[PDB]
């Protein structure tokens, strides 16, 4: 239901709606990232 | 007023076929193979 | 070398450049205007001290219409002549880490540039239609700078075509370290001739200045149409009369949406990389 | 006609929720008649 | 389809079946009828 179809299934229109709500939630949502950090030793570490 | 005038154009993009963006028109027409111009009418509109 | 013209597929420039076509038309538009001395108008009080660089995010935060963030004075360190560089090309006035800095002549050249560029809205310059009347002379009859005599329409062909992509790939793409010598060679006092002969003979930034005088066209025009031979992924998209039926920057909403003091940006860029070219002032 | 285009209720708009009242759509296809129930009349008028 | 049912009429009959379909191949096309009476409608008010 925001796109009426005559079909009782799980047609295009459900790939279509899904597409519909993602798109306006990623028009909303603006968020900032903000994070604090550890410290560790490099030395004592395999990977580069 | 930029609200409503967002809320018009977003909605405006998924019907009305004769309307690109400047680039990908491509998934559009991976998008609006949902709606099946020229089905849709007012009824549809205002439930948009 | 210059930077890979991508679009998902590699390129030099080069294929890129002799992609296109530039065939003429008729009604010749007997119309020959006249270069100018491109109007430097520097002035502010205030700038913004630090490390500013002046390689890729200056020339994409300059020229390729991402955030309109007022993008302002920040250049107003290019007076002050004691300012220096490094080579990563960030402009300072305190090099840290015992970093070196650039000999002379370089760093005159390229103040002497970005000097030009500061403060555009305070900058008095001239209308479009002559800056497209020197961009279609320049692509068109070469270095020799004759009058046009007729008009000119412009035809790309074949690319799964992005030309979004074309001004994104602009947008990762360096310059200073291209045409330093160039303006260098302006700085002491040199004549049209030999920087013709110069330009002629590197061939490097010839092929550079040609693609962005070509997109600052293609950016501000508006007779413009695209299509997709829908049979390949391939688009041929056409720029018709590209000087008579041009005054005001575009709006069209399917191209490339182009905003106003960018715009300005980019007419002063092609005045100011023109200039030394041509004759006296 | 004026009557008709104004305060119409169709069959197939309601079907695929296009002038439905207060809810859309209801999926089910227009009908139109079977076979039987027109053999015994049609038949019935000719040997009158 | 009817003169192979052994149904009567004459030879070569016809009719004028007045509306057209809309699913040709599977596109539910633009339903040309109301294309007709559309510029009926709106040259007779450029005609008032």
């Amino acid at each position: 239901n925001i796109i009426n179809t005559i079909t009782d299934g799980i047609t295009y229109a459900n790939r279509t709606e899904f597409f519909i709500r993602v798109m306006v939630l990623m028009m909303m949502d603006r968020k900032i990232l903000t994070m604090e950090f550890y410290d560790v030793d490099t030395s004592a570490i395999s990977n580069t | 007023i930029d609200a409503i005038c967002s809320v018009e154009g977003i909605l405006l993009l998924i019907l009305s076929r004769q309307t690109t963006i400047p680039g990908y028109e491509d998934e559009l027409n991976k998008l609006r193979t949902g709606i099946s111009q020229p089905k849709v009418t007012e009824r549809q509109y205002r439930r948009a | 070398m210059t930077l890979t013209y991508w679009d998902k597929e590699k390129r030099m420039t080069l294929k890129q450049m002799i992609q296109q076509v530039a065939i003429n038309e008729q009604e010749n538009e007997l119309t020959h205007y006249v270069f100018t001395t491109p109007l430097s108008m520097p002035t502010f009080g205030k700038p913004m001290l630090g490390y500013v660089p002046l390689n890729e995010v200056a020339t994409s935060k300059f020229f390729s219409n991402v955030n309109d963030f007022d993008r302002d004075n920040q250049l107003a360190m290019a007076h002050f002549p004691d300012t220096t560089i490094t080579q990563a090309y960030n402009l300072t006035n305190s090099i840290k880490p015992g970093d070196t800095s650039l000999p002379d002549a370089e760093v005159a050249a390229l103040k002497w540039f970005w000097k030009f560029f500061t403060s555009i809205n305070l900058v008095r310059q001239p209308p479009m239609d002559n800056v497209m009347y020197w961009a279609c002379q320049f692509l068109s009859s070469g270095t020799s700078f004759l009058p046009l005599e007729r008009d000119v329409e412009i035809v790309f062909s074949g690319f799964k075509g992005s030309h979004i992509c074309m001004f994104s790939n602009l947008r990762q793409m360096n310059l200073s370290p291209i045409l330093c010598p160039y303006y260098d060679l302006i700085t002491n006092f040199k004549t049209t001739t030999e920087i013709r002969a110069y330009v002629d003979a590197h061939e490097e930034l010839k092929s550079l200045l040609t693609y962005l005088c070509l997109c600052t066209i293609v950016g501000l025009c508006d007779t413009f149409t695209e299509t997709r031979n829908m049979d390949t992924g391939e688009y041929v998209w056409k720029v018709r009369d590209v000087v008579s039926r041009n005054h005001t920057p575009a709006q069209n909403v399917e191209k490339f949406c182009y905003t106003i003091q960018n715009a300005k940006y980019m007419i002063q860029l092609v005045h100011v990389l023109l200039f030394p070219l041509t004759d006296n002032k | 006609v004026w009557g008709l285009l104004g305060n119409t209720d169709s069959s197939y708009g309601n079907a695929i929720g296009a002038t439905g009242t207060a809810n859309v759509p209801t999926k089910v296809q227009p009908v139109i008649p079977t076979p039987d129930n027109f053999i015994t009349p049609t038949i019935h008028l000719k040997t009158s | 389809r009817a003169i192979a049912a052994k149904f009567p009429r004459f030879k070569d009959s016809a009719h004028l079946n007045p509306y057209s379909s809309l699913n040709i191949g599977g596109r539910t096309q633009h339903s040309v009828t109301y294309t007709r009476m559309y510029d009926a409608i709106e040259e007779m008010f450029n005609l008032i």
